[PDB]
RNA sequence: UAUUAGCUAGUUGGUGAGGUAAAGGCUCACCAAGGCGAUGAUACAUAGCCGACCUGAGAGGGUGAUCGGCCACAUUGGGAC
RNA sequence: CGGUAACUACCCAGAAAGGGACGGCUAACUACGUGCCAGCAGCCGCGGUAAUACGUAGGUCCCGAGCGUUGUCCGGAUUUAUUGGGCGUAAAGCGAGCGCAGGUGGUUUAUUAAGUCUGGUGUAAAAGGCAGUGGCUCAACCAUUGUAUGCAUUGGAAACUG
């Protein structure tokens, strides 16, 4: 059981021999608003059975994003293939400023406000592993007083 | 200018305090599509459904809504939206109708419109004037005897918070502003302020 | 009187009048590096003194004539022909 | 080529640490000595030492990891390319990661740090952030 | 991208097409190469109806006026709606419109203009082509 | 040579005036030197940023006011300091 | 616009004189031949310019309307008190 | 501008709201002649028998004394990518060499402060932004008041480059 958002059901297709077989295929994104955000994928023949293959792959690759209070480590990117999306922490709590695919994902995750347009494609299935990368890049603050070996009073 | 509200009471199912008034039966859009079933929305639909909810269910333009609602968009203090719904009670007819005098903001507005309530030597024909707190508002005892106002806003009611309520005079001072803290529909800057303001 | 540039003549064989290169390194606004760039400025000759490899400096004063704008009076650099 | 072994170090250190390895290696200058130095002041290596008589003198630095030879340094970089001796001011030099990331500049006093360049009102050439 | 080649270059472009090659209309003192100062009209003229073959598989039959055009152009923009009135040596209003499924043409015409008339109560706008909101 | 006068700046029936020393050959809303003072007559009333400093310098120099602006300075006293210069 | 290459004859220096509010081929006389330019000179198109102003988060793009400044003009062209 | 805005007696709900849009493309579909017919359209498009495309009524979706349409421009467009590109095949490395300018610079000693940072100096008369004030009410915007600026020139810095 998680927070739900669906992204859309896809278009694929089987060719078969004597024909053209309808294949189904679908691409959810969920979690808890708390920094946690899974995404699922349909790979069948009706929607309710992309719902059950939905929550089998949306179930896991579901980590956090350090969430420092609603907002964002600082400004991170996320490169796979066509999917190039640069999140920016900005002012927070006065509007969610994110594209369509990833405003889902900051729901999801629980940050305030994101200055987040994209580069590359608006290809979905490559905006959520820039999505999942750009949660990726980001060290935090326990880390640069803790792992970087000092315990900086930038943060303290 | 002066609609009706099928689509607060009915695309809603709640016409919310610029009239108050929960509607009766038969909630949806009726004649064609009234026995019929429901719809859907997105995020479109309810950036759509909430700046309509918050617009449509007062009693404000657009053009004097998003003009001086990018002059609710003029700070940068971090979070807005204190300043977005703080200016929601600074119009006069939201005033009395925080008094619990007139039924509706409508009402307030419109025997506040006609230069009945006297407000500090003006005859008001402004009920969207810009509120100031710690003030009175004088009101004309020609408009106390106003029989629409004698049936409904002279007929007195309760009363919200941040104001003084002269029940006998039928007048209010603000005292603190409402907020957040105060009023709760379900407001976002996201959905009216990015169905709006450069739509972001 | 007042002002000053440096650099080496292009010619020095006229009378009365000799330029000056200049090397003022001014902004590209897109490439934001400060770019070499060549002005001349032709004008006085004491006794036609000229030398390859010399710098004479100039002075904001009445120009001499045509196209003489300074009055290019002090040699302060003076290098050797080789 | 030779010309440019600040970020030929810094990319040094890329391949030492993205490597994963122990030593990165530096001709002998006194820039360098300042690199090493003020980062190993703010923790992220482990040796100052070159080689003792030469001009380019080896200088071999161990490194300081995370955990596990875990990185600590990801965004290493030369601002300043040689094509472009960056030239900013000194009063608004702007913050690197919304203060997660380091800051040197060869002020008019000396090559310090990111606050110190700031509000001491000293400035001078960007060189490196993390 | 070298030292000078990054000053060299700009920032140019070369795509640069407003789709309206337009001497609209207009100000005829001698010589009228006048340009551009573009309408969304043209009080000008044109002469015919004619009739217009659409694309695969558009099985229509659509209606393009024979438009002057005296900066040797076109002799083609489209009349929207069902009919027409007009006939040759009538001013005509030039809208600035492209279908696909119209071969040849570059520009409509303003059906909905001082010179036509139509049926009201459409359920578009219930006024153009010649129409208006319904006195009865 | 040099004057000194007011400025037309306002509404169609609530003008304001802005005292700008000034030239015979100066546009008085147009070209100017530079303005001393804004004015505003008979709301609400007798209303007038005033220096009392570059009318000096432009008395030092000679100008020439207005109406109402040598009536201000008469009611500014430079005008009895004219007699204390005197 | 270099599918805008070689360009320049008072041109460029010097002396004298006339002028001017004034140095000044500013002119003009005389005597000298330079000089510019392939890191754009000339020739052609096009343009009143600036503060400013619309849009873009900004970077900027774009405009010069109306306002203010400068410049230029007064059917056309040219003189001059 | 003049019995000028304002004000009393306020008359009757009586004198005073319409425009665009509905296949999506973004929210607003059924009666509905049709029958690839006439037409609609920025893109995908449509219409060949029940078309939420069209003509068509009702219901709706957004606005207003303005709606919508094209004419121009900016953005998205990173679609010349300094910020903020790519070059193996998808557009691309000259057909290869020189050694002209031009570009870039192994280490180090010191000077220099040229550039680089600091202080004084110029800066739009203005008008304009960030704020405030009053006001045609409060509106909008005007009037005001500051703030905010390579507009500049001049002392210091040797840490980098020259």
């Amino acid at each position: 059981e998680f927070e739900e958002r669906v992204v859309s059901i896809n278009r694929v297709t089987k060719v078969v021999k004597g024909g053209r077989r309808l294949r189904f295929a679908a691409l959810v994104v969920v979690g808890d608003r708390n920094g946690r955000v899974g995404f699922g994928t349909g790979k069948a023949q009706e929607v309710p059975e992309a719902i059950r293959k939905a929550i089998e792959a949306a179930k896991k690759n579901l980590i956090t994003v350090p969430m420092v209070g609603t907002t964002l480590p600082h400004e991170a990117l996320g490169v796979f293939g066509g999917g190039k999306i640069l999140l920016k922490p900005a002012v927070e709590g006065a509007g969610v400023a994110a594209g369509g695919a990833v405003r889902a994902v900051l729901e999801l995750a629980g940050v305030a406000d994101v200055t987040s347009k994209s580069l590359g494609s608006n290809t979905p299935i490559n905006v959520v592993r820039a999505t999942v990368d750009g949660l990726t890049q980001l060290k935090r603050a326990e880390e640069v007083a803790a792992l970087r070996g000092k315990s900086v009073s930038d943060f303290a | 200018y002066t609609g009706p509200s099928w689509k607060q009471s009915r695309r809603y199912g709640i016409s919310l305090t610029g009239s108050g008034k929960e509607i009766a039966r038969r909630n949806y859009v009726p004649g064609q599509h009234g026995p019929n079933n429901r719809s859907k929305l997105s995020e479109y639909g309810l950036q759509l459904a909430e700046k309509q909810k918050l617009r449509f269910t007062y009693g404000l333009s657009e053009r004097q809504f998003r003009n001086l609602y990018v002059a609710a968009t003029k700070v940068k203090e971090g979070t807005v939206g204190y300043n977005f719904m703080t200016l929601l009670e600074q119009r006069l007819d939201n005033v009395v109708y925080r008094l619990g005098l007139a039924t509706t903001r409508r009402q307030a507005r419109q025997f506040v419109n006609h230069g009945h309530i006297l407000v500090d030597g003006k005859r008001v024909d402004i009920p969207s004037f810009r509120v100031q707190p710690g003030q009175v508002i004088s009101v004309r005892e020609k408009s106390m005897k106003v029989p629409a106002i004698l049936e409904a806003v002279e007929a007195t009611k309760g009363r919200a918070n941040f104001v003084s309520f002269d029940a006998d005079k039928l007048e209010g001072t603000l005292v603190r502003l409402p907020e957040r803290d105060e009023i709760n529909p379900e407001i976002n800057d996201a959905l009216i302020v990015e169905f709006y303001n450069k739509m972001m | 009187q007042r002002k000053v540039y440096q650099g080496r003549v292009v010619s020095d064989k006229m009378d009365k009048t000799i330029t000056v290169v200049v090397e003022t390194k001014r902004n590209h606004p897109v490439y934001g590096k400060r770019i070499n760039y060549s002005k001349k400025y032709k004008a006085h000759d004491e006794n036609n003194s000229a030398k390859t490899g010399d710098i004479v400096r100039i002075m904001e004063t009445r120009p001499l004539s045509k196209d003489k704008h300074f009055r290019l009076v002090e040699i302060v650099e003076e290098a050797v022909i080789i | 080529v030779m010309t440019d072994p600040i970020a030929d170090f810094l990319t040094r250190i890329r391949n030492g640490n993205m490597r994963k390895f122990d030593v990165v290696e530096a001709p002998a200058s006194k820039i360098k000595r300042q690199i090493a130095e003020i980062l190993k002041a703010e923790g992220y290596v482990k040796d100052v030492e070159y080689v003792e008589d030469n001009k380019q003198g080896v200088i071999r630095v161990f490194l300081k990891y995370g955990k596990n030879g875990e990185k600590v340094i990801t965004n290493l970089k030369r601002i300043s390319k040689p094509g472009l001796r960056v030239y900013v001011k000194s009063d608004d030099v702007p913050k690197v990661l919304n203060g997660l990331g380091t800051a040197i500049i060869s002020t008019s006093t000396g090559v310090v740090t990111d606050k110190v360049a700031r509000q001491t009102n000293v400035g001078g050439e960007v060189i490196a952030y993390i | 991208p070298t030292i000078n080649q990054l000053v060299r270059k700009p920032r140019r472009a070369q795509v640069t097409k407003s789709k309206s090659p337009a001497m609209n209309v207009g100000y005829n003192s001698r010589k009228k190469v006048q340009t551009k100062l573009a309408s969304p009209q043209k009080r000008g003229v044109a002469t015919r109806v004619g009739t217009m073959t659409p694309k695969k598989p558009n099985s229509a039959l659509r209606k393009f006026a024979r438009v002057r055009l005296s900066n040797l152009m076109e002799v083609t923009a489209y009349i929207p709606g069902i009919g027409h009135n007009l006939q040759e040596h009538s001013v005509v209003l030039l809208r600035g419109g492209r279908v696909k499924d119209l071969p040849g043409v570059r520009y409509h015409i303003v059906r909905g203009a001082l010179d036509t008339a139509g049926v009201a109560d459409r359920k578009q706008s219930r006024s153009k082509y010649g129409a208006k909101k319904p006195k009865a | 040579s040099v004057k000194i006068r007011l400025t037309r700046m306002g509404s169609k029936k609530k003008p304001f005036y802005r005292i700008n020393v000034a030239d015979s050959r100066a546009p008085r809303d147009g070209k100017f030197i530079e303005t001393v003072g804004t004015y505003n007559p008979l709301v609400t009333e007798n209303q007038v940023t005033l220096k009392e400093e570059r009318v000096l310098e432009w008395l030092s120099n000679g100008a020439q006011p207005s109406d109402t602006v040598r009536n201000l300075l008469s009611k500014a006293g430079v005008m009895k300091k004219f007699h204390e210069s005197k």
